[PDB]
């Protein structure tokens, strides 16, 4: 409740953050270590990489729980789901949890969101966040150029249909 | 896949022509299906309007945004702080030369009347005055230039007399540059030798060259090509030219914002990694 | 035609020998550094100047 | 493009077309228009090195041309210098266009410009109060007054003197009194 | 006196190796540039409080030969510290306009005076608030040669004047 | 419908790349230009003041750069 | 004026060597190609075309400092590449040999 909401704000002591960083790089290396074979074949080491997933999903869920109990959820106008980067972490962890539902259509499209886990490096290093904002600030004026390019492509595509 | 059989196919092939990738094969296909007299009026205007004109607009918008952002309050503050640092360092260098001349004349006066201390200190001052003299500059540039001539003429199937000649010339040049570093470091003092970033470059390059020599002694086959980077010391000829300030301040700005550059080449790496993992998910093994 | 040159560069065994696919695969870092420097950095340096 | 097309025609014009090479029925040098299309292809970077390698020395020469050996090792310089020069000249065109517009590209919404003038033309259709709410001797004096209120050059008499100085500096081409007549309306 | 004697002051406290060495380098240039035209002497008695009076007459009889006289004082760290005495030398000001280069220089100048940095910077600043007209010559240059030629040119002007 | 991967990767990778590297080049080159300009202006300013004081005792621009000055004034 | 003179001289020598003998075809064809500088004459005549040419030359001289650095860096990369892939770009039409 509220007696414990006071304590896990202290839990964000910097070694905890660097341990979350460490598990993020560990997950990135595990993802980069995979190899794909055509027709349902799989390598002898891909099984081990597939068994190492529950530790990662558990650590991410534990981190989300700490951030959800120490902070709010949506209510206090400052909380987990009211931060842009914390929403991406929530999507990643929630979808990883949902991928352990034992159905058919999940695996092909619910395993793909797992590639957004390297972006938790940006989500965990505020300097990278400000650098990313600097990058993306100069590409809002390019929206009109995007509309113009799409209009030119439409006109020339219509002409190509005609001829 | 590259046909105009539909609005979506037409959009896809037009977009592929926009990127100037395989836009002629699509043109050379309409030169066979129909005549070649009128097809260029569809593609040359398309290329001009989609790839040349749009690149022009993107460059203009980006440069305008850069000009607008650069002259804000915090960016201007950072630039003025950098300018202040440069001015302070220049004045401090001048005053340090003042004090060094004072040291020289004083030590000469006490020697005009522990003995090996005085001997070694006057030897140090003589070296430090030598390694800054204009003739040392020219002799070092001559050695560097004669080094690049010995690496620019390595070609396939070169005469065997040339291979041994350059093999021994590499050792001769490594010895000469190690001697030059030793004299310079003893004269200026190690704390001051690394005050100039280009001396850090030279030290790192000769260390890498020694590492390459050792590694080739162990395994003759491989060659890291680090001994060639000594050609970058030819770049000091700009010192005796009216264009030292521009290039030096470019390097100063780069080294100052070398943290905002590494954290830009990293976000690019993160996005390339994300797209690599996405491509492995989608097309992996298929 | 840079991917063709990259393929030849990686698939290069020794002096006066024919290729071998996938050999010397770490020689892509010569072509990643080169694009970082000349096509990406220096081109935009001229465009800015 | 003209110079390079003519050099290509007169040097690489009689290479025998072969659909297995990069000098084809599509990409030859045999006419001014085909050569100019080839140079436009090379400008956009479409396997221009392949064209160079198919334009080198010792190539099969066209049957109806008298010469037996056609093509030349001038292709290295031709193609490399064309890429360099075309890219440089198009960069200069891009930069000239960009700098012809640099006040638009670096525009601020708070600071005025031709946009305010056009919108005031729209105001033609009292409404001046509404536009003052909406802002960032009939339609010229008002324009001068609004420009004065936006950018600043007794202080009112000083502004009038500055307006007179500017009008004297930029007296129009063969006007009797164009800006001078505006000065009586621009004074207050 | 027949001539106004030369007095160096302005960087920081005399007796400390920073000011001592800067003034000594300028002094050595002034000596061996004007060989046969300037007199060299070292002064250790406090003129600002005027054994004390035993040397002022010595200054006159060097200053009475229509030749430049150099005063290697060891206690003057202020132009107004001497303003009450009638000796009236030229107050040459070896000025450095930014305290940060002074502090980094004190750091650069060995290890001993690193702990003497604070008081020396404070007194240098104290002299810095003094008005320029109290001084005779301002040495704002950072290069040795530029300051040397400036002082030498003013000395030539004084030589031609008298 | 698997060509959206390549369309997105060639749109958001040929303009983000350009944005990043052009930002680096423009920022650093403008800093260099302003540094050389300012150090030269200070050099003649100091030289003129020094000549005035020493004699007393003994007795265009590019469009980018003009627009930069205008932006400086406006932001000031 | 040098350009005009070389154009005219090339034309005249090409006319003079017209012996119809076939002794040298490479030389006469080169003297023909030298005619292509002929439209380059109208840039000295038109003042505005000359102004554009001068602006281009001014930009080239503005980037001449970094062009030297660029060619030095590319020389260094070329020498590294020669140390890496010298002699190794040989192959057979038969992949098995
Ligand atoms: C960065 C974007 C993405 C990456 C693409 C990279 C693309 C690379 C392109 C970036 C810059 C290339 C264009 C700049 C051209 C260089 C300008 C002219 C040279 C130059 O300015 O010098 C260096 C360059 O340092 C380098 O790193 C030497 C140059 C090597 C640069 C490459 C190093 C590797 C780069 C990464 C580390 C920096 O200038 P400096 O300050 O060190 O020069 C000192 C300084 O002036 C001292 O005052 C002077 O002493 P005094 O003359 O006695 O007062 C020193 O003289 P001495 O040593 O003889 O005593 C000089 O050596
Ligand atoms: C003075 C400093 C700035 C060094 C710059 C050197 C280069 C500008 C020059 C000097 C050495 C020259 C090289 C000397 C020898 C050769 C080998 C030569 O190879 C052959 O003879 C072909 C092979 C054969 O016939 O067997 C080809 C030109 C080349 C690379 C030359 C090209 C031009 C180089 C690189
Ligand atoms: C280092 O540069 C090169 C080196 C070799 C070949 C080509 C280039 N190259 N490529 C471009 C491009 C292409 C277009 C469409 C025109 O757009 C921009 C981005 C603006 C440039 C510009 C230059 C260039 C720059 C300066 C000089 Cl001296 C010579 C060439
Ligand atoms: C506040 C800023 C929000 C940034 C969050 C980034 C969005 C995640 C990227 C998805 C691909
Ligand atoms: C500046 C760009 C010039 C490009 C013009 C190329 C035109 C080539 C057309 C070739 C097809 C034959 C023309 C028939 C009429
Ligand atoms: C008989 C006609 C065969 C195909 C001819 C294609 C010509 C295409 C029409 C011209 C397209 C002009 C683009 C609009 C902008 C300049
Ligand atoms: C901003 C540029 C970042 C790009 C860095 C990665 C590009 C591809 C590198 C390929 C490395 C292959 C290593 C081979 C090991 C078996
Ligand atoms: C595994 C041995 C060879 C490694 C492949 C790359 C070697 C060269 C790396 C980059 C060297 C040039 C750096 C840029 C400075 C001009
Ligand atoms: C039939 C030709 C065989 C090779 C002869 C030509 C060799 C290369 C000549 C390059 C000339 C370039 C400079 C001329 C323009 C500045
Ligand atoms: C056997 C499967 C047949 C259908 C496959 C269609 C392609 C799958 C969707 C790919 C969409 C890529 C999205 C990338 C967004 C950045
Ligand atoms: C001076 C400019 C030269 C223009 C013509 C280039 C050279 C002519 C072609 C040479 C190749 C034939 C041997
Ligand atoms: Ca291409």
């Amino acid at each position: 409740n509220v007696v414990r909401k006071y304590a896990k704000r202290i839990t964000e002591w910097p070694p905890f953050e660097y341990m979350i960083l460490a598990t993020i790089i560990a997950n990135c290396i595990v993802l980069a270590l995979e190899q794909h074979l055509p027709d349902g074949d799989k390598t002898p080491m891909s099984e081990r990489l597939d068994d190492t997933e529950p530790y990662f999903i558990g650590i991410f869920c534990f981190e989300a729980g700490i951030k959800i109990i120490a902070l709010g959820f949506v209510f206090h106008k400052g909380s987990y789901l009211r931060n842009g980067w914390n929403v991406m972490d929530f999507v990643v962890v929630l979808t990883g949890i949902l991928a352990t539902a034992g159905t058919d259509f999940d695996l092909r499209t619910l395993r793909a969101v797992r590639v957004l886990r390297p972006l938790k490096l940006v989500s965990g290093i505020p300097s990278l966040q400000v650098v990313l904002k600097s990058i993306m600030k100069a590409m809002v004026p390019l929206l009109q150029i995007g509309l113009l390019l799409f209009f030119a492509i439409l006109m020339f595509a219509i002409i190509g249909l005609e001829f | 896949i590259t046909n105009f059989d539909n609005i979506l196919f037409a959009i896809l092939t037009v977009f592929q022509c926009i990127t100037m990738e395989g836009w002629t094969d699509i043109l050379y296909n309409t030169n066979d299906a129909a005549g070649n007299t009128w097809n260029w009026l569809y593609f040359i205007p398309l290329i001009i309007i989609g790839s040349f004109f749009m690149l022009n607009l993107v460059l203009g918008v980006l440069s305008g945004e850069f000009a607008k952002e650069r002259e804000r309050v915090e960016n201007r503050r950072a630039f003025l702080k950098l300018r202040r640092q440069q001015q302070i360092e220049r004045e401090l260098n001048g005053y340090l030369e003042w004090i060094f001349k004072a040291e020289e004349v004083m030590l000469a006066e006490e020697d005009r009347n522990s003995y090996f201390r005085r001997k070694e200190k006057m030897f140090r001052f003589f070296i430090r005055r030598m390694v800054k003299a204009q003739s040392f500059y020219w002799v070092v540039l001559c050695v560097v230039a004669l080094n690049t001539l010995c690496v620019a003429m390595v070609h396939y199937n070169q005469p065997r007399r040339l291979t041994t000649t350059l093999y021994f010339a590499e050792f001769v040049f490594l010895g000469l540059f190690l001697t030059e570093m030793s004299l310079k470091m003893y004269g200026l003092g190690p704390r001051s030798y690394f005050r100039s970033s280009f001396n850090c470059f030279d030290f790192g390059v000769i260390v890498g060259s020694v590492f390459e020599v050792v590694w080739a002694a162990i395994k003759p086959g491989s060659s890291f090509g680090i001994s060639v980077l000594r050609a970058l010391r030819l770049l000091r000829i700009f010192k005796v030219t009216k264009y030292w300030s521009s290039l030096r301040n470019l390097v100063v700005s780069l080294l100052n914002s070398m943290k905002s550059i590494i954290s830009l080449l990293f976000l690019l790496f993160l996005f390339i990694v994300v797209f690599a993992l996405l491509g492995m998910q989608l097309f992996g093994g298929q | 035609g840079w991917p063709m040159v990259l393929k030849h560069s990686v698939d290069a065994t020794y002096e006066e020998q024919g290729p071998s696919p996938g050999y010397r695969m770490e020689l892509s870092i010569f072509y990643v550094v080169y694009f970082v420097v000349f096509p990406f950095f220096f081109v935009n340096i001229f465009v800015a100047l | 493009f003209f110079i390079y097309a003519i050099i290509g025609m007169q040097v690489f014009g009689n290479i025998a077309l072969d659909d297995d090479t990069s000098i084809n029925r599509h990409n030859n040098f045999r006419t001014f228009l085909q050569a100019l299309m080839l140079l436009f292809r090379s400008a956009t970077g479409e396997a221009w090195h392949e064209i160079m390698l198919s334009c080198l020395s010792n190539q099969a020469c066209d049957e109806q041309a008298n010469a037996t050996e056609c093509g030349s090792d001038f292709a290295y310089f031709y193609f490399v210098s064309f890429i360099f020069l075309c890219s440089f000249l198009m960069l200069n065109l891009f930069v000239a266009v960009i700098m012809d517009n640099f006040e638009y590209l670096t525009r601020d919404s708070s600071i005025l410009g031709p946009h305010h003038l056009d919108e005031f033309i729209r105001v033609w259709a009292n409404d001046m109060f509404e536009m003052l709410k909406h802002m960032s001797v009939h339609f010229t004096s008002t324009l001068m007054a609004l420009i004065r209120t936006a950018l600043e050059i007794t202080k009112q008499h000083q502004c009038d003197a500055e307006l007179r100085k500017e009008i004297s500096v930029v007296w129009a081409n063969l006007p009797q009194k164009t800006l001078d007549l505006l000065v009586p309306p621009h004074k207050p | 006196p027949s001539m106004r004697p030369i007095i160096l002051v302005g960087p920081s406290l005399k007796g400390y190796e920073v000011t001592d060495m800067m003034q000594k380098a300028l002094f050595d240039f002034l000596k061996h540039r004007f060989d046969g035209r300037i007199s060299i002497t070292r002064v250790t008695a406090d003129i600002s409080l005027a054994e004390v009076q035993s040397e002022i007459e010595r200054i006159f009889e060097l200053a009475r030969t229509l030749q430049l006289v150099a005063l290697d004082a060891d206690t003057i760290n202020h132009p107004a510290q001497l303003s009450k005495t009638s000796l009236a030398p030229i107050i040459v000001y070896i000025k450095i306009t930014s305290p940060k280069v002074l502090q980094r220089l004190i750091k650069s100048r060995g290890k001993s005076q690193s702990k003497h940095l604070n008081v020396q910077i404070a007194a240098s600043e104290k002299l810095a608030q003094c008005p320029p007209e109290m001084f005779d010559i301002i040495l704002d240059e950072n290069q040795l040669e530029d300051a040397c030629e400036h002082l030498a040119e003013y000395l030539e002007a004084y030589w031609k004047a008298t | 419908f698997s060509s959206f991967y390549f369309i997105v990767l060639t749109l958001f990778g040929n303009y983000t790349l350009l944005n990043v590297f052009l930002a680096i080049a423009v920022d650093n080159l403008a800093n260099a230009q302003e540094l050389t300009k300012d150090e030269e202006e200070m050099e003649e300013a100091a030289n003129q003041k020094l000549a005035l004081q020493k004699a007393k005792e003994v007795a265009a621009r590019s469009v980018w750069e003009q627009r930069a000055s205008q932006l400086r004034l406006q932001n000031l | 004026n040098i350009l005009d003179f070389i154009v005219v001289s090339g034309a005249l020598v090409a006319f003079a060597f017209s012996g119809s003998k076939g002794k040298d075809i490479n030389t006469i064809k080169s003297l023909r190609v030298l005619r292509v500088l002929r439209p380059l004459k109208t840039i000295k005549r038109l003042p505005k075309l000359k102004a554009v040419f001068d602006c281009v030359v001014n930009s080239l001289k503005n980037v001449l400092n970094i062009l030297i650095v660029y060619m030095l860096f590319m020389f260094i990369f070329a020498v590294i590449a020669v140390q890496l892939f010298k002699g190794k770009f040989f192959y057979c039409t038969d992949e098995s040999k």
